[PDB]
């Protein structure tokens, strides 16, 4: 169920934050403007950390091979990525960032 | 994509065909005979520029791309099938299921996050008439009937054949086979004399342009092809003259063959009847890479019982195969190879000077351009790209 | 610019490495063994795409570019050393000094204004441990130690080896060598049984990414490299399973080898200990051109005198060379060749699908990209170009 | 252009020459000896990248491009000369006249509209001194004398020679031949000792730049060439030294040869006298394709009667051919091959470091750039293109 | 010696009209602005129908290989064409277009 | 010979032009006029046998007509490949509106330190 990630102001616009989860695969929380999104942190094309990539609009570019994903739908935006990223809806209440426990 | 855009721009009637040097994607293609692949003995081959692996498990055929997802090596360099349903890469042991290509295990790291999250490309494979067909395409395949000439799949049709690799682009092969006037190169074939065939040197066209061919845009199964009707209103040429003097004659045999000749997508010719009044020939020109193709020949004959089939198989091995498939078609092989240089730089597609009988070829190029199911690109081979 | 810029732009973490198809300039590289080059007997070789000539005069080695300054022919087509300190092109007789490459004479025209005004490219050369190293770079060379792995130069370390030309780009060779999981290809090596080795099939990593390796850039001699510490927190794989069933096991020998593996610029691997608990293996993957490399293998074992040295040599010839250098590493050769097609069009650098053990390789790619001393280009081979 | 514009922009004195990788069009070129082509036996060859066919009919030579207008196959794959004056393509039987290349008949369709309306490329052919010259150009050809060195066509000059294919661009051959200092590579030639020749190792230039050569652009025959006059004011080098010490000596034979050397468009050298004081050598470096050329060698010696011709022919076979053409010129062959890599990427034309004696080569490059009759391009080979 | 083509008004400038002739090769009638021109319909480089090509000014481009001809002179304008096209006499009278039976 | 060689009147040279100065028993020099200043170097390109006076002067950089190499006329240093060997530079002075070029090239002798 929902996990408290951080205060909205803890992230500058256009930045990415990695969220480690004990016993689980890490997640990546993106701040596009004033909006927040989250996906699995590991690129589906390899072992790269998307949180160490480049964000352009709502598209995250993997730092390894240039593959890319739409941080909202999790669908590939650029090759060689073909496997859709797991998306996690995020909630922002009272200046606090929350990311769902499961996908969807 | 595959050809200089300045050239494609000039070819308004069939640019896609000229662009299709690697062949048409999303079509079925015969690549070998059933007897060539046995239980648990994977076989390699290249189709449309792609390296593939075919295996037979519990009687059924499966096809996997022969390129490991990890570092791109061909799995076939050192085959390792450690369980009946899988194949393990010899390099870092990534293991894939023949069934769906899913990466089910990694012996070097059983806890890898990649397990169950990657999939090696697979292609549908179907056996029919003793022939192995592979659907080199994406998504659910259409019926095999769509990509085969009429009657090839008939219940009582007995199919026997031969396959080999020829050094020429597949299109040169298709055009040579469907070329009404190329019959000239067969004037001295042993089959003509030894099987007493009637064979003109060519044809003096008759009637209008549209009467020269019959395009089939749709069949009951979605077939797309063209029939050569040059002999419908045309005059068979039996004596060749130069300056009014006879310098060559056609063959005045009694057997009338090649009543109808038709070419069908993705590139298979049907000559009926041939090489004997009671048989028919179906041959594919399968793209292997830009410079080579499989010349997959088959001869069919209706057979009711097992006795006739036996007899037919005997006749095939002792007469038809050596006298027709080789004695007749061997000249087509070097004729195809002779056109390689002119088209190799793609300039031949602009500089060729066509004459009347070529209406058949033009009809094929247009039909192919309008009804093919996709152009294979080098990107399909190395990995699709889109930024 | 050796690779399509579109591809390089995609590889944010190690573009320089992907661009270094011809290797890194300004580094020392071993190209042959001392005993292979005799007095006044010029030897030809290609290094980083450059044709070179090496010669021994009064015991000392000299290296000249094997390409006359005049019409660009290789002097080696017809070698002409008319004096001990020079070589004369067989074409128009331009004559150069081995010591500095200066065009000192021209037999076809002694009054030529070019005499003394032109200089053929020369490269520093030094022999160490019976190996011939050539500094393929410009300006005064750095200490050899910078481009050699630790202990290779130790006083007592006796070095023996073998060298050959392999048909694959040098980087594929480097990565195959420093690859923790490729060990799987060696499961049936005669060395494993014949030398009672303990050898797993692979490794299940443990701990974080940073812990997977140790990046060295604080070495006092200046060497730059990476240590593979996968077996530090990872569970070695001895039982290979498919669907949970054991289909293959590793080797349960008594000898413990390869406790630590490290790769160092310009591209030399160190496996310690190997192939025996009291030995070390040092191997270079020297760039010859874009498609080939020298697989320079050396095995080191401390020796206190000429008696032990002689003993070791005999063991090397009858056992180590055939059983290890060949019996073990022969599989690495065809493995390297098998990756050629995928990477030949430079597309493999984008389409490869990596997994956990490749973290070590990634670290190497980044270290190499950041600490290499220069990227060799085709222009270096034909002649550097520049417009005012 | 056949070369990167960035390179041509850099070579302001002879860019056309650097661009002429395939040779100069609109010039006569020798390709074989008359005795090598018999009546009614077509011979194939490639000249300036073009595949050609030469045939002798009633003693006269004719030249047709060896590429059918229809599908671009070489007619020579299977030669079919059905009447004395024509050749019929083996594929669809398009038939051409040797004399004008006109498409006069088509056996596969005698009613075709293409008949009498298409023409295959023909090239002028002329035999002289027992040598076969082909005018690889368009329009009525100029006199053969324009493209031959002085005295070659002299009535009493008996011409004997040899021809072969060498693996190097024609220009590298030309420059090797006209190179005053390359003489060094011949210092150990058997001709030097066996024919007691006087042969220096090089030359110490003397006088101004203009005096180093004699550019010919006022020849009444139209010949365009350059004479090498380095020995007129320079001091012959017979003692080569290093550090002031003599390390090699030239040849001090009694026979004086090669005191007159000249290079002429399209690319033929004349060495006089050579290999003997009473003879002359004329050699062509004929472009076949960008990587190869015919090394057409000929030796000339005046002969007033058959007895003298026979005598000459005898010594040619026994001495001149084996001792000179081969014994002396063989080193030129691998010398040419040795320069291929440096110029292969066209960068050698920029990075070469020339010295004094190369002034003669520079004169030739400028002469060739200014007086060639055309730059052959790949487009000439495939088919001229223009919008 | 004249065949009725059509009414000048039935052809927009820059358009082509194929004129089939019984027992004879077809012709192509081009309308360049206010003047009409005619030539053989069949391209001299092959068997293409020029009436199915593109008219740019007074130059007709063949649909097969991009070869071209000047519709007024019948001379080749673009490669690979090299053989001159047969030109026929065109005549407009009473608003109707007429083409000559034989070429000039 | 002579320490200073008389070339021509400073007014006989237009800005951006080059003049070749032949010397008995020695290699030729090239004098360049950059604006109102005069410079001089060996005339022969160090990359071959070309005459730089037959090249093109662009500002203070002379381009060789043979292979496109170039040099800075003030320092004699290479400015464009394939040239790599520096040109000898000769001091030029104007006395009485007359141009004079040195007979010996300048050396890294008794001048500013590095
Ligand atoms: C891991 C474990 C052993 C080795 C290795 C990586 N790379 C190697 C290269 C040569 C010999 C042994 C090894
Ligand atoms: C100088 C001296 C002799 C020769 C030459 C240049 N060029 C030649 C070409 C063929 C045979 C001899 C020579
Ligand atoms: S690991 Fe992300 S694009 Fe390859
Ligand atoms: S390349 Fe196949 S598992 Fe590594
Ligand atoms: S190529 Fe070496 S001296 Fe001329
Ligand atoms: S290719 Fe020659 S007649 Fe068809
Ligand atoms: S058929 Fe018209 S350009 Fe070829
Ligand atoms: S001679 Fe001046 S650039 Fe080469
Ligand atoms: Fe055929
Ligand atoms: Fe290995
Ligand atoms: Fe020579």
């Amino acid at each position: 169920i929902w996990l408290k990630v951080c205060a909205a102001s803890d992230m500058q616009p256009g930045t990415i934050r990695r969220v480690n989860r004990v016993g689980a695969a890490p997640l990546a929380v993106y701040r596009v403007g004033d909006q927040f999104y989250a996906t699995e942190d590991t690129c589906t094309h390899g072992i790269a950390s998307l949180s160490e990539g480049t964000l352009d609009g709502d598209v995250i570019e993997c730092p390894f091979h240039g593959g890319a994903f739409n941080v909202c739908t999790g669908m590939p935006a650029s090759s060689p990525c073909t496997v859709p990223l797991g998306v996690f809806e995020v909630e922002v209440k009272e200046g606090e960032v929350y990311v769902a426990g499961e996908k969807k | 994509a595959n050809v200089d855009e300045a050239i494609l721009k000039r070819v308004k009637g069939w640019a896609p065909y000229v662009d299709a040097k690697l062949g048409f994607r999303n079509h079925w293609y015969p690549v070998m005979f059933s007897k060539e692949i046995n239980e648990g003995e994977p076989k390699t081959l290249k189709l449309l520029g792609e390296n593939l692996l075919v295996n037979r498990i519990d009687g059924k055929l499966y096809c996997l791309k022969d390129r490991c997802l990890h570092r791109g090596v061909q799995l076939s360099v050192k085959v390792e099938c450690k369980t009946k349903s899988t194949i393990t890469c010899w390099y870092h042991a990534w293991t894939y299921r023949w069934e769906d290509g899913v990466l089910c295990d990694i012996l070097t790291n059983p806890t890898s996050a990649q397990i169950g999250r990657q999939k090696l490309k697979t292609y549908p494979v179907q056996e029919a008439k003793g022939c192995v067909f592979i659907y080199l395409g994406d998504g659910d395949p259409p019926p095999l009937a769509r990509d085969t000439p009429p009657n090839f799949l008939d219940d009582d049709m007995e199919i026997l054949g031969k396959n080999q690799i020829i050094k020429s682009n597949w299109r040169l092969a298709v055009e040579n086979g469907f070329d009404p006037s190329h019959i000239y190169i067969h004037k001295d074939s042993i089959l003509v004399k030894d099987n007493d065939l009637a064979l003109p040197l060519g044809f003096a066209p008759g009637g209008d342009r549209k009467q020269q061919t019959r395009v089939v845009d749709d069949d009951v199964v979605g077939r797309k092809g063209v029939y050569d009707l040059i002999g419908e209103h045309g005059v068979p040429v039996f004596e060749g003259t130069i300056g009014g003097e006879v310098v060559r004659e056609g063959a005045y045999g009694e057997k009338i063959v090649a009543n109808d000749v038709s070419i069908w997508l993705p590139g298979v010719l049907k000559v009926n009847p041939f090489p004997n009044p009671d048989m028919m020939q179906f041959e594919w020109y399968v793209p292997i890479d830009e410079n080579t193709h499989y010349y997959f020949q088959t001869l069919g004959k209706p057979c009711a019982n097992d006795e006739e089939r036996k007899k037919y198989e005997q006749e095939f091995e002792s007469k038809w195969k050596p006298m027709a498939l080789e004695g007749f078609n061997n000249d087509d092989i070097w004729a195809r190879e002779a056109m390689v240089d002119f088209y190799a730089d793609d300039k031949g597609w602009v500089n060729e000077i066509l004459f009347e009988s070529d209406e058949a070829i033009v009809a094929w190029r247009k039909l192919a351009s309008e009804h093919n199911q996709g152009i294979q690109t080098q990107a399909h081979v190395s990995g699709l790209e889109h930024h």
